[PDB]
């Protein structure tokens, strides 16, 4: 199948940080699941990785150096940036795969989000 | 990609001391470094993950930090049991790239080499050939030299030698020597002698055996 | 959680070996599977890796074109295909894996598959029977030991009275002479125990499916 | 059929002006086209609207108050951009059309562009 | 470049006409086509637009549901289809159209088609003639005239002799009175012209394709 | 969507006069808003686009101004042609609006009307029916009032009048008006008169005919 994932279609950053909320098509909760902001028209850089699995505290973390921070809610990730460069005003893309229980369920690329850090 | 650059190619310590090895990375890789350890012949276990995470099992005599481009591994209290090689491998970044890893030596009081000399097997020479074979166990410090004597000259055709990696148990080395020759010309001298030098002593090692 | 790998092959310059590996233990689709190669003597390198689920892969650009990763969901096997293959393919490959979500590391490594690229014969060795003269090298107790020459290829094993023996045992490494092998071991027992006690030396040969048992005398 | 549309993946104003290239698939030249430029993720504003007629100058214009100018060539136009304010800051798409000769001709949605006006 | 209308249609309070406007003079798929209403005395407002071409169209949310724009290729003819009438959709609909690429304006209009939405009688007209007594409202010249009662619906055309007079001619507006219509025109000619030659009034009222002359005697 | 506020909602001037109109828009439409001409019963037709420009064929003493929000018609020396009525529309923003339209009236010399009446019709009495039609052309200004008499009575039942726009040709107005009464009711009376007063004249202007 395919996930839906909804996304505010811009986001100015108050102090150089701003909340990425994700709104997508799925659960009431408790899966294993790894939730993705990508950066990029070319999507080539992983902003943030939030891990979830079932119960085991949501797991955030970033190999881009990013200050990035995750809270989970049903239907729906929301990514924390901070401390992020005006030279980061890009689109940022979500994503979400559950890994268990099977199958694999993926995400349908969204419209995206273009953050304007001022 | 990124290049890993472990220092200390080598160490020699005590037991008790506590060493310490370095890894910079060209570029910035964070925190996503980890080290690993691959005793002789043995599969690599990982040590430290995250820069400073230590991995469930690993002694707390284990030490590990650093951020960006800087990273050490530090060993405390050194054990014989920590004779091993040391890589450091970065997880930030497709393709993932390893160091060149680290040789360590735990260094323990010197020790003479018993050496022991052994004729051509019966079973052998019933095949046409004939090898002597010289055993040089339990030593330390690795150094030494072999010389073979047939009567009285100085033989250099036909010798092979091989060398054990430091005994994990009581670290120490072994060497052993085959000097093969044909049944033919290995009938025709008496006095087959393998001698030794090692830093245990200023007077060769001799062992030596004739054809009865 | 183990991670089984395939035993050592020889393959013959030019051609395509693809080896295998097979979790058990823990979730196999919630896992990447990475190969990597150690040449003997040099330090490992990371080939490629896979993530059984998505069938995604991740490839090394150092192995493009030999380096094929298939992965096999329902005996939670992943082979690594390396195709046309020269001395510079001979080297131990490791398997190991990555956690999916938080992928900071391999935690878990197979044993190794040893791969030897050489054209040359299969031979079962030759062993021999090391027994001392009319000296002692060390009063009081013996050092027996045993001749294995002529071996193709690696690796032999040596056990002592069926394992039986494993205290004071040196396992020389082997050395490849004129495109053979030749290894020794030594085992020192109480000069109490020798020659009263038997004492032999077992030697196996998966490569050429051979078992020798050599008693000295 | 449907046109192509190769755009910048980014495009950072200098002295609060940019070039807008879009690279086409199609013509050596003359037919009657009509080219436009669109911002936001839901497309609403159409920022600049070239249009050309084989010969006759090309006649660029904005019903949006943008200050923009149209170049030509082959199988590209060039939105040029000025006085762009630092809110404007956004993914613009490329949009073609052919109205004569027939048959209607029209370009598929491109990757677009992010313009960072700073 | 002609833009060219239906003829007036009456419909009843309920259902629904779609009226028609075909190009000729210029390329149709190189031009938006828009409907604007005027009501009788009330200015002008745009309905919707359609292009031809990729078929696209725009609607003003006053018209959403009624309007329903359609495009004929072939003939180069656009529709417009009203559905559901009332007393409100009674007015003159005009048919113009805009530049494709330069979109700015509406340079070429239909000369509109009227539409009653009445359910009313479709009555003939009664032609009555008017001659002067004897006196005289202008001296050395006299004016004539013709009454057009109870007709219905609009419009009805009066020429003077069968268009050869049409200097001095004033046609009043219609009035509508309890539900039919009644008109009158007058025309004013030389004294010395009248009555030696004959003159005529034309009654034309294609609502009920009904043509009468009626002679002033 | 956007609003049309055009200022004068009529107006009149002399041969001549270079008069002017208004249309202010609630929001910003840049330069995007038109100006239409519509004669009396005729089709509209472009005048000026873009704010100032005119439009192929359109005399030079039409001209146009504004930008944004504020915008103004212009005509200079008017001509009896231009009687019409003015609006302005917007092309920036969908859905395109219009404004209210202004009405022009060429003010020339006072004129009387050449005052007409005329009896029923011979044809039309042979229904049961009879229309006393009186005719009131040429005069301005359009100010008329008509007064019917019955005899000597005045009579307001039964009458309908009807108004033509300003003549493009000579300026004036003219009316009509209808006494329509029934066979019976028009047989009794003998004298039927149509009264007009008209600022051309203090005395009323009246026309009467008798059933002779
Ligand atoms: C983002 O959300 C957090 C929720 O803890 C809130 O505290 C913070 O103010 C928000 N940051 C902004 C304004 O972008
Ligand atoms: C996910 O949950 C299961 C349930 O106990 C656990 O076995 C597994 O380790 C968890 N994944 C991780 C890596 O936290
Ligand atoms: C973006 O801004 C940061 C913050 O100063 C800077 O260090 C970095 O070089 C910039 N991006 C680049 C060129 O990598
Ligand atoms: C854009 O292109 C024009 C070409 O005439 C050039 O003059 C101008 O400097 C460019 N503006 C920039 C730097 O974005
Ligand atoms: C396009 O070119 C043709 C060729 O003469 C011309 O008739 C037409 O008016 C042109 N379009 C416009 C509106 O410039
Ligand atoms: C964007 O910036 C311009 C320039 O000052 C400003 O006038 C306009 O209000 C801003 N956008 C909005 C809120 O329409």
């Amino acid at each position: 199948n395919k996930i839906l994932v909804k996304q505010s279609p811009m986001l100015v950053a108050y102090d150089n940080a701003v909340n990425l909320s994700c709104k997508y098509s799925y659960n009431l909760f408790s899966r294993e699941f790894r939730a993705s902001l990508h950066k990029g028209l070319d999507s080539a850089v992983e902003v943030c990785v939030v891990y979830g699995n079932y119960s085991q505290q949501l797991q955030v973390y970033s190999k881009t150096g990013f200050n990035c921070d995750g809270k989970l809610g049903n239907e729906s990730v929301t990514f924390y940036l901070q401390n992020l460069y005006v030279n980061q005003t890009d689109i940022y893309f979500c994503k979400i795969e559950v890994m268990y229980p099977p199958p694999y369920l993926d995400n349908e690329k969204s419209n995206g989000t273009i953050i304007h850090v001022k | 990609d990124i290049q890993m650059n472990q220092s200390p190619s080598s160490l020699s310590a005590s037991l008790g001391d506590t060493i310490t090895i370095t890894c910079h990375a060209s570029q910035n890789i964070y925190v996503w470094l980890n080290w690993y350890q691959q005793k002789p012949g043995n599969i690599p276990k990982l040590l430290i993950y995250k820069a400073s995470n230590l991995h469930t099992g690993v002694p707390s005599r284990f030490s590990g930090s650093g951020s960006g481009t800087g990273f050490t591994l530090t060993i405390s209290s050194l054990q014989p049991e920590d004779i091993a090689t040391y890589y450091c491998q970065q997880g930030q970044t497709y393709p993932y790239t390893f160091g060149g890893g680290t040789k360590l030596e735990i260094k323990r009081a010197d020790a003479a080499p018993t050496v022991s000399i052994f004729p051509p097997s019966s079973e052998q020479l019933t095949s046409g050939g004939a090898s002597v074979v010289c055993f040089l166990n339990n030593f330390y410090p690795k150094d030494i030299n072999v010389k073979w004597k047939i009567d009285g000259s100085e033989r250099q055709n036909g010798v092979l030698n091989s060398w054990t990696d430091q005994d994990s148990k009581d670290s120490t080395y072994s060497m052993s020597s085959t000097l093969t020759l044909t049944k033919d010309e290995y009938e025709r001298h008496n006095s087959y002698t393998c001698e030794a030098t090692h830093k245990t002593s200023t007077s060769p090692i001799v062992k030596s055996f004739n054809r009865n | 959680v183990q991670l089984q790998q395939s035993g050592p092959e020889l393959v013959k310059p030019g051609t395509s070996v693809r080896i295998s590996c097979e979790a058990s233990g823990y979730t196999f689709t919630s896992y990447y599977i990475h190969w990597v190669k150690q040449r003997p003597g040099q330090g490992l390198e990371w080939i490629g890796c896979i993530y059984p689920g998505n069938v995604n892969t991740n490839y090394n650009e150092k192995f493009k074109d030999k380096a094929t990763l298939i992965v096999d969901t329902s005996s939670n096997t992943a082979y690594m295909q390396l195709s046309r293959m020269t001395s510079e393919d001979s080297a131990v490959y490791f398997c190991t894996r990555s956690h999916y979500g938080l992928d900071w590391n391999f935690d878990v490594w197979g044993a190794g598959t040893t791969v030897t690229v050489s054209s040359a014969k299969t031979t079962p060795p030759s062993v021999y029977p090391l027994a001392p003269g009319s000296a002692a090298q060390t009063n009081s107790m013996v050092t027996l030991g045993c001749l294995v020459k002529g071996y193709f290829p690696e690796p032999v094993t040596v056990t002592w009275n069926s394992g039986s023996l494993s205290s004071g045992v040196h396992t020389f490494p082997a050395v490849l002479q004129s495109d053979l092998y030749t290894l020794s071991s030594s085992v020192t027992v109480p000069s109490s125990t020798w020659p009263s006690e038997t004492v032999t030396c077992n030697v196996a040969h998966p490569a050429s499916s051979t078992k020798v048992d050599k008693k000295i005398v």
